[PDB]
């Protein structure tokens, strides 16, 4: 219980996901993967187009969204930039937990459908891969996040 | 299908591979050098390039010039509205001389396997082979 | 690898199986002078510490290490070694000060100068040690807490007695 | 970018810690008087020293002289000195002895214990000058004259600070 | 419960030391103990080997058996690295023993009892537990739908 | 002395990249940057009693601060999107609205960011382009000018 | 400084060629390349080596004195010294106990404190003690092929007093 | 005017900060403000570009274009290690303006002036002199024949 | 014909060349992209892991195990009795399908070319094309 | 405390090839291990008075040494082959019988053995597998148990 | 004005100019090399001819002018190896200008040229050249040394 997401496995995790903004333009990619992202989750559920309805999922291109796209891939960043400090990751994940008990409608199947979303999406864009530690990482965060519900 | 991640990732280990300055000269050599020994009918149309001497820099200059398209579209994957017209473009700069269509289907073959070598086991060949494929046959 | 060189003024490499075993093996005899075999470090109450900065087995965010030697004997007809007892502790929380203790077992290489140190064998299987003393006198250690199994590095900490 | 702290309890710390004020290191070797000596870089002091090219120029092993003009100290981020100070180059050239200076500005790392004075502005093209007190010491520095941009080594330059006797 | 990168990095060195010559004859008196253990345990699944002829121990047509199962099991573990292909064949393992009708959940928590009975007998320096964890993660994919 | 237009928002972009930098460097840099915020205008430790501004050096803060830089990033990241820039900065403004926070406060955070950034970046380094984008950023999240 | 240069040292550094060190002429804005010319294996000097690593040597011998005959600096060319040695051995197996003192030339360069003795024996093997700089009364010899300049043999060399 | 190694190394260098992503999102919006330099200040050329049609400046038709030109001189510069390829396409690409009826030696010398202008505020660290150097030497050669 | 030596030989050059963890699977990428660009045809019966992008990873599993195989084959060059029953047990897996006899001449073609580069001139290649030889027609 | 059976063979056999070794790391390993053997059992030396006995350095008896460990290597690298070892083990009984050779050096030498062996894996070295199966050995030579 | 054959500019021509004196065998090449460059100078004006007739260019592979090659050839070398010491540079070219300014008949003109062959030729023996640098630097030298006609 306290081998996952170890810190060779997050150390692994912080390299494979910094490939990513390797490149100036990070706005047009977090947008799009979290996009994408978040898109595919209203697919697969749609009990969702409505809880993003305030955030105008219902145009994915939209400033309303786009903006949105950030703020969470963006918050999924913090995560992982903290890896390497349990106790602040830990409060900057409680902080998530409250921005989202207040949410009626979220549920914790919710998450874990997502991270399923994010497992197979990740390594579509990101040629250097190891499922096994992120897998294990992404569920300390994903649960921690969703404590609350 | 060439969507929004399938190109992003292309985008980027185009990067890697490609290269910047000599390390790019190098790829293009390497890759025509593959491309015309496979198909020796080529040299015929870029003999206004030497073709026959592709370490030349009559060559070296035209191979550059081609990766540089290349780079250009590839940039472009992500707004269709710019690659259909950049697309468009580089047919006409074509459509003008005698171009197997199956010549293209050539150039890809080996586009692939170049990067293959150079990107490792890393390299996506699918996201390339469905994305820079919509780039050929636009051109084709 | 398995050797180490005279203290002498002729940098001789003799195996480190002979070092301190009573007979001259060095061409000058530097294998066996007291500053050689000095015990000033397996002995007993030893303890080194220093700021263990973890790499690769633990949250656990730099943090004092300290190993100290529990018992040590060196059995009569075999003198190369001293073999040891020691224990590794390491702070967990900073704040609660809570603090991990695992017991070892291993000897001291008059060699290499290095003190080996593993867990005993049955207790939550914890970490292990190597500390060389490399750094010219019998104080000062470059430690390594490594995982028994493997001698892999998961963490380092530069020590001193005390 | 990283300072390391006492031998004993060995620690890597961010230079924006540098010489903060804030106890950062276990051993708080990042507070330690002696690493932030602000005199190492006192405004009067004056490094001379030959300057041999191997890069951007065809000089002859001439001597520079840089002297820290002024130094302020951001009392509410004290991790930096920033500093302006006149680089001359009594070299020869077509004739007689010459004197090619400048004004420059720039910052000094506790951390590093690096010197980083850039051309203020001077349209003339100067070669930014890079200096590191490793040596043991405040007297001694060893420098390099470079392109802002690449940092790339135009040459070696290895100062004294001038005796005041 | 999870298999950490380090515990991999352990278990990637702990085989180096099981697998280490190229001749056969060790492999398999290691994969033979960790079965008889199986069997002395679950004697039941003895059957299940009958096509391989275990009643012939020494025959070869079951000592290739062993290897095969040994060499299946090094390139588990040799695959730590590349997890998504370890992935798949995992899966792919799991159906080859799906279709082996007989073949319990159980069993299989049995072969895994095995080896942290054996392992630790021939060779020192195994972190049962290490192993245990990564076993573990290997077998539970493989034998999901097994029981 | 400029606006923060076209050219000098690329420019602030591409520097922040730089900067902002990820693992250690990003929690000291947030860490440097409200030190000499705190340091500047310590009356502002009050508004940060919830998530310990006591002290910059607790988790909780550290979170804080790891996270405020977090939007500042989206909104420089986007300087290039005046559309999508434009509800971000709007999100935040809400996020602050309520607060008593005056503009004496993020004059500091301002310069606070600055010399920071100016450590961090060496020599390449526009100060007039920062100032002027930071700027922006800034009033599209108080409302004022 | 680079292959071919002297470095002059002080808190202000400068390569000059290794053939102005002792020339007579001052090079070197501080002088080093002429204030220290002394020459350390002068006639009558001996100098016994304690073998530590024998790979070539035909006796791979205990020991190895070192003895210096003669040594003349010629007028106008003070960068280097001319030496005539002999190397004697002790040698004493099974069979036999044999004893030599090889003679060879050798030169001894102020510019590294290098002094270089031709190989004695038609066997390709030379010696090549380097000079602390400021001991000189003990020296790392190494026994290498002239041609090649590969090491084969370490002994340490220490003055005879 | 001699386009120095140094210099080479330096424009190398000061490129990789322009030509950073591989998204033409900002090569663009570069490219286009150093056009729209040129045609504040040699209005008369614009017209040269209605084949690309400049009246629709989000078009794509231009966009597009605009690209070519900033690869074109990306291809320039990232040939400055390779001499005489550079020098041959430097040739090539003068002849693919002088097919171009209306392209005067002016306006090249007045595109130049733009960059001097542009560049050194989309990054800091831009060593105008050196740039000026090089870009001339480039220029110079491509519209020999051009006036 | 395969002897005592010529089988330790190539036993242990095995296993310089294939490798461990990631570098095998480098090597089996390396080996079937070059078999595949040879004879496309073998595409086909690779349909079940997609043989149309070796890259993929239901292929690089397919491209380990079938190594796999071969180590365990080249394992056993010393027992006959052992080999003899695993290349039977092979050579079934394989009959199955629509197996031109001449594929397996064109694998060993390859994989001696690959060990080739891998081991360089030391290679044994007498006793590699005896021994693997010996290997494949169990299975032909 | 355990029997030298299948996998306790395994084991030794396998820690035996680690601490061996070769080269001079065998000729100071075989030095190491006599020398604790006669420190135990000075008497003995009196046995090895053909091979220069007195003189644990003298290459008649390193070679003595080294030939000895040889054999021993012999019955280890085929504990897994009882029919082979077997005869090694009887081919060596006789080359001892006929020497007043108590059970008394042939505990000493193992012992010597062990804590070479010991001293030489420094942490990966089972010790009762090895007693049991140095033990197996040795009854295989004097015939004893 | 001063950016022409700088530091960096000339160590690249040292450099190169070295690949070719890697074997021992200088003499056939410096005067092969030579030979044809001073060729193809006669080939493309003519009035030379008469001024190299002093030295028998009349048989390319006669003694009398393959020491010349040598000579030329050679002094170019000089030329370069001083590039990294102006002033001595300078002197040394300063006077292989007055040994050309009492050989009437060599007119400017003649420079310019042979610097366009030996432009074209250098490339044809190294693999690697820097047309820029080269350029760069030859110019200075050729220039200087017929700084007087
Ligand atoms: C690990 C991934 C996730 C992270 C890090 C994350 C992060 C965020 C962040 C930063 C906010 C914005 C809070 C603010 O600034 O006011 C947010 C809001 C929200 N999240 Fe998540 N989230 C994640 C997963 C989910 C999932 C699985 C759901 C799906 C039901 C979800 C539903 C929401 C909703 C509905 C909002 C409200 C947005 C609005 O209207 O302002 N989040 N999330
Ligand atoms: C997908 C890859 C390809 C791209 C992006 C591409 C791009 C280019 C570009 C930009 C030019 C230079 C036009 C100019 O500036 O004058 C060019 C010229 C040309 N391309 Fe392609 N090309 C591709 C594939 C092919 C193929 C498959 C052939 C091979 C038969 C081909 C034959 C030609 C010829 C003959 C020329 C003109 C040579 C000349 O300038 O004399 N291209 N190509
Ligand atoms: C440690 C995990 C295991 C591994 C890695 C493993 C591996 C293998 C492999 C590679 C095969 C041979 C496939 C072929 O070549 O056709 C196989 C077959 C089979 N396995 Fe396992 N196995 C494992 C555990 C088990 C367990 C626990 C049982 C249950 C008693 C089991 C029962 C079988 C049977 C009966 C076959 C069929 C053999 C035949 O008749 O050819 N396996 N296994
Ligand atoms: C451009 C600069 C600024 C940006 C981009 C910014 C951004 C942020 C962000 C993203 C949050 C976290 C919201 C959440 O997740 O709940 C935050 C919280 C807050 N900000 Fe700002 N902020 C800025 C300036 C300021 C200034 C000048 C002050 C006052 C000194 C301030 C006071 C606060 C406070 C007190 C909080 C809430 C703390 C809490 O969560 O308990 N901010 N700010
Ligand atoms: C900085 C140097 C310049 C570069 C590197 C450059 C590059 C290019 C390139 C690559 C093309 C496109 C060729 C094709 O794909 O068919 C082009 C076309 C052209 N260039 Fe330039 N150019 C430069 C300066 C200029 C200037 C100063 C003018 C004069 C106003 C100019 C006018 C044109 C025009 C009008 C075209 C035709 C575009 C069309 O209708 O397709 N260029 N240039
Ligand atoms: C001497 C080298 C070869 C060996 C040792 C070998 C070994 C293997 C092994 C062990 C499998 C995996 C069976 C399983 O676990 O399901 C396999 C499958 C197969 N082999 Fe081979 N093979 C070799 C050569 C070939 C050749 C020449 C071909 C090429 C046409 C071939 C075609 C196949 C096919 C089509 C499969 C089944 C793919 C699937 O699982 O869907 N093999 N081979
Ligand atoms: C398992 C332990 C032992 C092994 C494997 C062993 C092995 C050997 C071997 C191989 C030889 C050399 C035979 C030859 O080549 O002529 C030898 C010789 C001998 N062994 Fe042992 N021996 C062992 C224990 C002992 C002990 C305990 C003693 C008594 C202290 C002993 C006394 C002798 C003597 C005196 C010789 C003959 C010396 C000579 O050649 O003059 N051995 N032994
Ligand atoms: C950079 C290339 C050149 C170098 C370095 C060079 C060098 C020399 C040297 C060393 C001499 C011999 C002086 C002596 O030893 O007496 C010489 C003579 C001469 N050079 Fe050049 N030269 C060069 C280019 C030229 C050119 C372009 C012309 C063509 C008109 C020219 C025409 C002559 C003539 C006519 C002589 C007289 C040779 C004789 O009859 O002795 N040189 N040059
Ligand atoms: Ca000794
Ligand atoms: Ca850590
Ligand atoms: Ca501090
Ligand atoms: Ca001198
Ligand atoms: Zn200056």
């Amino acid at each position: 219980h306290e081998h996952c997401c170890s810190e060779e496995d997050h150390r692994i995790v912080q390299k494979q996901w910094d490939i990513l903004w390797r490149d100036t333009e990070s706005s047009k990619i977090k947008i799009g993967f979290g996009r994408l992202l978040l898109t595919k989750l209203a697919k697969d559920i749609p009990e969702v187009n409505d809880l993003f309805k305030r955030v105008d999922i219902e145009h994915a291109e939209g400033p309303k969204f786009s903006a949105h796209a950030l703020r969470i891939l963006n918050g999924l960043d913090l995560a992982i930039n903290l890896l390497d400090d349990p106790p602040a990751l830990d409060a900057a994940l409680d902080h998530l937990a409250h921005q989202h008990e207040v949410r009626e409608g979220v549920q914790k199947a919710h998450f874990k459908k997502f991270g399923e979303i994010l497992a197979t999406g990740l390594p579509q864009v990101l040629d250097d891969y190891d499922a096994l530690a992120w897998k294990s990482c992404l569920k300390g965060i994903l649960t921690k996040i969703s404590s609350r519900l | 299908e060439c969507l929004v991640t399938e190109s992003l990732k292309v985008k980027l280990q185009w990067a890697s591979a490609f290269g910047h300055a000599h390390e790019r000269v190098a790829f293009g050599l390497e890759l025509w050098r593959d491309i015309i020994d496979d198909h020796p009918e080529i040299k015929a149309p870029f003999s206004r390039v030497r073709g026959d001497n592709i370490y030349s820099p009559e060559f070296g200059a035209h191979s550059q010039r081609v990766l540089s398209g290349l780079d250009i579209t590839i940039s472009m994957l992500d707004t269709p509205d710019m690659l259909a017209a950049q697309l468009a473009h580089l047919k006409v700069q074509h459509v003008e001389r005698n171009l197997k269509p199956e010549f293209f289907d050539i150039f890809l073959k080996h586009l692939l396997h170049v990067l293959g070598d150079r990107l490792g086991t890393h390299f996506d060949f699918g996201a390339w082979h469905d994305c820079v494929d919509q780039i050929i046959d636009g051109i084709k | 690898e398995h050797e180490s060189e005279c203290r002498g003024d002729v940098p001789e490499c003799i195996h480190d199986l002979l070092f301190c075993d009573g007979e001259k093996d060095c061409r000058d005899g530097s294998d066996e002078d007291p500053e050689t075999c000095s015990l000033n470090i397996t002995h007993v109450g030893s303890s080194y510490t220093g700021l263990a900065t973890w790499t690769s087995c633990e949250d656990l965010n730099p943090d004092h290490a300290i190993v100290t030697i529990t018992a040590a004997h060196r059995k009569s007809f075999f003198p190369n070694r001293v073999w040891l007892r020691a224990t590794l502790s390491y702070e967990l929380d900073e704040h609660d000060h809570t603090v991990s203790t695992t017991q070892l077992r291993g000897f001291y290489n008059f060699g290499k100068r290095e003190l080996l140190l593993a867990p005993l064998k049955g207790q939550s299987e914890g970490y292990g040690v190597i500390c060389d003393f490399n750094l010219g006198d019998d104080d000062h250690a470059d430690c390594k807490i490594v995982v028994p199994s493997s001698l892999f590095v998961c963490a380092h900490f530069n020590a001193q007695r005390y | 970018r990283t300072f390391q702290c006492g031998g004993n309890e060995q620690e890597c710390i961010s230079d924006l810690l540098v010489c903060d004020g804030h106890k950062d290191c276990h051993n708080a070797h990042d507070e330690d008087p002696d690493v932030c000596d602000t005199s190492v870089v006192k405004a009067g002091n004056v490094f001379s020293g030959t300057s041999t090219w191997h890069g951007c120029l065809a000089r002859e092993d001439h001597v520079t002289r840089i002297t820290i003009t002024a130094s302020k100290r951001r009392k509410f981020f004290t991790a930096r000195i920033w500093l302006r100070a006149l680089v001359e180059s009594e070299l020869e050239r077509h004739g007689e002895n010459v004197t090619s200076s400048f004004n420059a500005k720039g910052y000094y790392n506790f951390a590093s214990r690096r010197l980083i004075l850039l051309p203020t502005d001077d349209h003339d093209d100067h070669l930014a000058v890079v200096c590191s007190f490793n040596r043991g010491d405040n007297e001694r520095a060893e420098c390099h004259r470079v392109t802002e941009a690449t940092l790339h080594q135009c040459a070696d330059l290895f100062v004294t600070l001038e005796e005041h006797d | 419960d999870c298999c950490s990168y380090e515990d991999r990095r352990e278990i990637r060195h702990i085989w180096d030391d099981v697998w280490s010559s190229s001749f056969t004859d060790r492999r398999v008196a290691i994969v033979r103990a960790v079965f008889d253990d199986l069997f002395k345990h679950y004697p039941t699944s003895k059957a299940l080997f009958e096509r391989v002829k275990i009643d012939e121990p020494e025959s070869g047509e079951f000592k290739s058996h062993l290897v095969r199962v040994a060499n299946g099991l090094k390139l588990l573990i040799n695959l730590l690295d590349d997890t998504l292909v370890l992935q798949s064949h995992l899966g792919h393992l799991a159906d080859q023993h799906i279709q082996r009708k007989g073949v319990t959940k159980e069993y299989f928590r049995g072969i895994g009892e095995a080896f942290a009975r054996v392992l630790p007998q021939v060779l020192s320096c195994f972190n049962v537990d290490a192993w245990n964890r990564c076993f573990h993660r290997l077998v539970a994919r493989i034998a999901k739908d097994l029981p | 002395k400029k606006q923060c237009g076209v050219l000098e928002g690329l420019k602030v972009k591409s520097e922040w990249g730089r900067a902002y930098g990820s693992g250690h460097d990003r929690e000291a840099f947030s860490q440097a940057i409200w030190r000499a915020t705190f340091a500047q205008v310590p009356e502002s430790r009050s508004l940060f009693k919830r998530v310990h501004g006591d002290d910059t050096s607790h988790p909780a803060f550290i979170a804080h601060a790891d996270r405020v830089l977090g939007g500042l990033d989206i909104a420089i990241s986007t300087l290039d999107q005046p559309a999508t820039l434009k509800e971000e900065l709007d999100h935040l403004q809400v996020q602050h609205e309520g607060r008593k926070i005056p503009d004496n406060y993020f004059d500091a955070f301002k310069t606070a960011i600055l010399h920071v950034v100016a450590a961090q970046l060496g020599r390449c380094y526009d100060r007039e382009a920062w100032d002027a984008c930071i700027d922006h950023i800034e009033d599209g999240i108080k409302g004022h000018h | 400084c680079d292959e071919h240069e002297h470095q002059c040292g002080g808190d202000d550094p400068q390569c000059i060629s290794k053939l102005f060190v002792c020339d007579g002429h001052n090079d070197c804005r501080n002088g080093e390349d002429e204030k220290d010319c002394t020459l350390p294996t002068k006639a009558g000097d001996k100098f016994i080596g304690d073998v530590c690593f024998d790979h070539c040597t035909k006796r791979r011998p205990e020991h190895m004195t070192l003895a210096f005959e003669s040594s003349s600096i010629a007028a106008f060319f003070t960068p280097i010294a001319d030496l005539h040695v002999h190397i004697e051995i002790e040698s004493e197996t099974d069979e036999d106990e044999s004893e030599v003192s090889m003679p060879a030339d050798g030169e001894y360069s102020f510019a590294d404190h290098r002094l270089t003795i031709h190989p004695p024996e038609e066997d390709g093997l030379g010696l090549v003690g380097e000079f602390d700089g400021y001991n000189f009364d003990r020296f790392v010899g190494h026994i290498v092929h002239e041609l090649s300049e590969e090491v084969c043999a370490e002994f340490i060399f220490h003055r005879k007093k």
